[PDB]
This record gives C-alpha cells, structure tokens and sequence, in this order.
C-alpha cells in the first residue's frame, strides 16, 4: 500500500519522536519508580 | 472655487512590521539528541 | 446482554482478578499504571 | 491485560489518551505473529532504564535475562514496539489522522487508521493539567 | 448507608474515599468504556434468549452507543437478595391494585 519513500519517511518522524519522549518519561517518571519501589521493599534508606 | 478632491492621502500611517527572514535555525539535535531533566549541577554515570 | 458479556470476558475467560489487583499495587508505588485490551487472533 | 508502567512512552504535551500526539508500548511478542505478518525467509533478529526499573521492583527477576530456548525457535519472545501517533502518513494536506503502528528493527509490520487508544489508566490522586498523578511514595 | 451508627465523618476515611473515586471515573469506566466499543466494531456474538430458548446471534451493530448507557461500578455482592426484595414489594403492589 504505502509507498517504502513514504515508509522511509514515517521510520524517521516516528523515531525521532521515541527518541524525546524516552528523555521525557525517565526525567520525569523512571526516575522515581525505581527508588519507589526499593523504599517499598525498605532497601532504600541506606 | 476649486474643488478637485484627487490627492487628499489622509491616512498618515506608521510603520507596519510585516516582515520576513530566512535565517536558518534548525537545530536538528534539539529534536534528535533527546531530553532529560537533572537537578544537582554535575552529573555522572560509570562505564 | 453487555453486562454477561464483559463480566464473562473480564472473570470467567480473563484473569481479571490479577488485572485489576497489578493495577492497584502496580500502580500506587509507580504513580500511574496501565491496562489494555485487543481483538487477539488465534489459530491452531 | 495489566502492563507494567515500565514499558509506556508519551510526549510531553500531553495530558491525557485523548490529547496525546505520540504514544507508544514496548512489547514481549514471539516470532510466530511477526511470521504471521512480514520477512519469513528471516527469523534470526536479536532501553536498559526499563529493564532495570522493572526488575528492581523485585530482585529475583531480571526481564533482560537469557531464558534459554535458542533464537530460532519460532516461539521466541521478542521485544517490538507499537506506536500510536497523529501525523502526515498521508500528505500533510490530510486530516492529520491517528494511526496504530508496529515495528520491529527497521520493519514496520502493519498500520491501521484508529479512532482511539486500546489503554486505560489507573490513579489515585491526581494532578491537574498533566498526564501523570501523585503517589504515596511523594507523598510518605 | 450505616447512619445508624458507623456515620462515616473521618477524614482519614473519606481522604481514601477520594482515591477509589478517581480509580472508577479515570479508570474503571474507560475500560468499560472501551470494550463496548470495541465490541461493538468487530465479531458475530450470540444470546441464549429463553423465550424460544436458543442463541440468538445479535448482529453485534446493532447495539447502541453510549450516549445512552450509563455504567455503574462497585456493586455489592449481595445486590441480588435486595433486588429481589424491591420485586416482592413491588409485587405485593401491583397486586393491591386490580386496574
């Protein structure tokens, strides 16, 4: 159906947006799960 | 006595500032590179 | 009719106690959490 | 089916499922359904902060373990992921339309135009113009 | 529900209250939500209808939209026992009334 130039196109956009939001959503959320769950289990406090 | 109503141009305008550029600021790693968010002002990571 | 269909679908066919219990402590801890649905496919 | 918070992407504009421009899910997915879809004469294909986050919500497991059943095996699990966006597949001049989309590494398997996000959120507390609520970890 | 003694009136309880109300509006309903549509767009589904006793298969498009549906979560287990008793009301009325 779709052309591969319009495919090829779609990889780059669609790429590029993964890119922002994996920098987004670790600075914003990861970040504080990982600890949140090691405080739940009382690793954390050291 | 005389009346020709031609050249009147009352408006008395000032300027306008509807002007365009083409300086480029792509930028392409702002939109490539990626985007975190730290708090101290140094940051490190082991290898 | 709804109602027997997505309780069955939800209870009797899919774990739904599982889901909703991951959806909850799963969740509290990690600030959101989610749950998701599909038309699944299979064949033998 | 529940999935864990360790393997959903958003943009940062967002605030909701309605709102959001790009979304995505990394899934677990065998090699069969991919078969199903695309590059059968092919079957040899082979983001740690999600493993890791995942992983020390416990410490028994680790998702990126070697589980033992050799690549080839058509029953492989492999991570993909599936996107929804809102973009110009078409010509910028169209409607800008909502896709589901599926890669793998450089292969896209299927699109399909969709009216909506499959997912759903749970949340206690939440927070007001933004995607994301509180927790009781902010909070104690 | 309980004002014949258990009132409710604790902030420690209703500052919980609040949590499970937002997991049923942003949560429960949506999903719910969710799978009648879903539903609703793909598949032939069947009803044992009693009167001829024998699924009916309900062209599923046939339903209608949620516009005029609406849905309530957190049932109590025991809804049943109390629906029957507002039938057997309802039921001793009706009877009361010959027209």
């Amino acid at each position: 159906k779709y052309s591969e130039e319009v495919l090829d196109e779609l990889r780059v956009d669609l790429q590029r947006r993964f890119n922002y939001a994996q920098g987004y959503v670790d600075m914003a959320v990861k970040g504080y799960a990982r600890e949140a769950w090691e405080y739940f289990y009382g690793n954390l406090p050291a | 006595t005389l009346f020709v109503s031609y050249d009147q141009n009352g408006k008395k305008l000032s300027f306008a500032n509807w002007i365009s550029v083409l300086s480029p600021q792509d930028t392409p790693f702002v939109s490539m590179t990626g985007k975190e968010s730290i708090n101290q002002t140094i940051f490190s990571w082991q290898t | 009719v709804a109602t027997k269909l997505v309780n069955q679908i939800l209870l009797r066919d899919n774990p739904g106690y599982n889901i909703i219990s991951s959806a909850a402590q799963e969740c509290l801890v990690t600030r959101n959490s989610f749950i998701k649905y599909y038309w699944d496919e299979q064949t033998s | 089916e529940y999935v864990p918070s360790e393997q959903i992407f958003v943009d940062e504009h967002a605030t909701s499922f309605a709102d959001a421009q790009y979304f995505c899910h990394r899934v677990r997915r065998s090699k069969e359904d991919l078969v199903a879809m695309g590059f059968p004469k092919d079957e040899i294909e082979a983001t740690t902060q999600s493993t890791v986050a995942w992983s020390r919500t416990d410490w028994r497991q680790d998702i990126d373990a070697d589980i033992g059943t050799d690549t080839e095996d058509i029953a492989s699990m492999v991570w993909v992921y599936e996107h929804y966006i809102r973009t110009g597949v078409l010509d910028k001049n169209k409607e800008s339309k909502l896709y589901q989309v599926i890669q793998a590494g450089e292969h896209i398997l299927h699109t399909e135009e969709v009216t909506h996000i499959p997912f759903v959120t749970f949340c206690p507390y939440p927070i007001p113009g933004s995607f994301y609520g509180q927790s009781v970890y902010d909070i104690t | 529900a309980y004002a014949t003694v258990g009132l409710m009136m604790n902030a420690a309880q209703n500052r919980l209250r609040m949590v499970c109300r937002n997991i049923a509006h942003n949560g429960m309903v949506e999903l719910m939500r969710g799978i009648y549509n879903l539903i609703r767009e793909n598949g032939e589904v069947p009803i044992e209808v009693q009167t001829p006793r024998g699924m009916i298969q309900v062209n599923p498009k046939q339903l209608p939209a949620r516009h005029n549906l609406q849905v309530v979560v957190a049932i109590s287990p025991n809804e049943k026992a109390e629906r029957a008793q507002k039938l057997i009301s309802l039921k001793q009325l009706i009877a009361a009334d010959a027209q």
